[PDB]
């Protein structure tokens, strides 16, 4: 099977720049390489076919080039309508394989997480559980690490967390971090601590609350 | 002109069997092969098979020969794809894609026209209704200049939960973190942010409503 490697997983960029998405096949695929664009909300569309040939309606801003095993897509002068996922595939052999994709994000000025810790509510405790959740909210870049401390001790145990898309409106990322305890595990500890490490800070923002203090 | 209309999503139980469709218009159905491509979420695209309604050729990716049948209604310009013995790993998005007018060998084709996609969740788990919790400020969380308030909506099935702060008002400041099934059970969250001038001073309410369960939970916060 030809294994095609989109070496770049996720690519961040400012508007008006030149980006080069890049694809490497395992066999020499004699310039049977095509580039497809997947927009947000599902839509896939053909840009380039046969390495460098453009498709009808694809803007001149897109262009390709490659040979043998290395191929590249160039978006000269990045516009807003190019935020998408770019896939490439070979056409020398069957079955037609594809690359894993490369997502363009928009680079915008740094933003710090507006963090918030949340206590276990009475109604869930009455239901017999405990979900301490943490909102690491509105931040740039996508890189962040969160850290839980049930009392002074760190706990990667039942921390199921939902990351997010780069917002349509303000280009930032938000993130949920649910620590899921039982009414007695919770009932055997006092301070709970959600903890965040982000680009925009040489100080770990820590978020807490004391169980019985209320 | 040229459009490939698909079928409309389906939720199916394990070991079952779907047949999806692909209504094609714009051109002569019979002269352009139709391919089927799968996409597991955040994994690459993937090729299943190809069929041409007028040359008499089928080729399938070898790992899909086992569970797939590409067939055709030449008079309704439709193409169907029977995916059988449906498991967890088969849950994905399935695009049909018109190949271009040549044929099929050392390419001579590329996928020049894609369908809207058809989703297929495969779960052997019944309709469970949501559990709308209030998540309201930590005690001793030293009184900010704005306040974040969130609703944890633990456990439910199927999807299509809505969350709505103040029955529609706080449309910005709100973040719907996407649901993520732990064991069968979906789970979601939503936050809202307002200055201290607006809460506990006022009425912030969370409005979850998962229709295929006939649920409507409101919550004072």
């Amino acid at each position: 099977d030809i294994q095609m490697t989109q070496t770049t997983s996720s690519l961040s960029a400012s508007l008006g720049d030149r980006v080069t998405i890049s694809c490497r096949a395992s066999q020499d695929i004699s310039n049977y390489l095509n580039w497809y664009q997947q927009k947000p909300d599902g839509t896939v569309k053909l840009l380039i076919y046969y390495t460098s040939r453009l498709h009808s309606g694809v803007p001149s801003r897109f262009s390709g080039s490659g040979s043998g095993t290395d191929y590249s897509l160039t978006i000269s002068n990045l516009e807003h309508e190019d935020i998408a996922t770019y896939f490439c595939q070979q056409g020398s052999t069957l079955p037609r394989t594809f690359g894993g994709g490369t997502k363009l994000e928009i680079k915008r000025a740094d933003a710090a997480p507006t963090v918030s810790i949340f206590p276990p509510s009475s109604e869930q405790l009455t239901s017999g559980g405990a979900s301490v959740v943490c909102f690491l909210n509105n931040f740039y870049p996508k890189d962040i690490n969160v850290k839980w401390k049930i009392d002074g001790s760190e706990r990667q145990n039942g921390v199921l967390n939902s990351w997010t898309d780069q917002d349509s409106k303000d280009s930032t990322y938000s993130m949920s971090s649910t620590l899921t305890l039982t009414k007695d595990e919770y009932e055997r500890h006092n301070s709970y601590t959600c903890e965040a490490t982000h680009k925009t800070s040489t100080s770990p923002i820590v978020k807490s609350f004391n169980r019985n203090e209320c | 002109q040229v459009q490939l209309q698909q079928s409309g999503a389906e939720l199916v139980r394990a070991g079952s069997s779907v047949k999806m469709s692909c209504k094609a218009s714009g051109y002569t159905f019979t002269s352009y092969g139709v391919n089927w491509v799968k996409q597991r979420p955040g994994q690459g695209l993937e090729w299943i098979g190809y069929i041409n309604p007028g040359k008499g050729y089928l080729s399938y990716n070898e790992k899909f020969k086992g569970k797939t049948t590409l067939t055709v209604d030449r008079s309704s310009s439709t193409a169907y794809m029977q995916l059988r013995s449906l498991t967890s790993e088969d849950a994905a998005v399935y695009f049909c894609a018109r190949s271009f007018y040549g044929g099929s060998d050392l390419a001579v084709y590329y996928f020049d026209s894609w369908g809207q996609g058809t989703t297929l969740t495969v779960s052997s788990a019944k309709t469970t209704p949501p559990s709308v919790y209030p998540l309201a400020p930590g005690c001793g969380d030293t009184t900010g200049s704005s306040v974040t308030l969130g609703c944890l909506v633990k456990g439910y099935f199927p999807e299509s939960v809505t969350v709505t702060w103040n029955s529609g008002s706080l449309s910005s400041s709100v973040h719907t973190f996407p649901a993520l099934l732990q064991s069968a059970l979906y789970t979601m969250s939503s936050s809202v942010t307002v200055p201290s001038s607006t809460w506990p001073s006022q009425t912030v309410t969370c409005s979850v409503a998962h229709p295929a369960s006939s649920t409507t939970v409101d919550k004072k916060l």
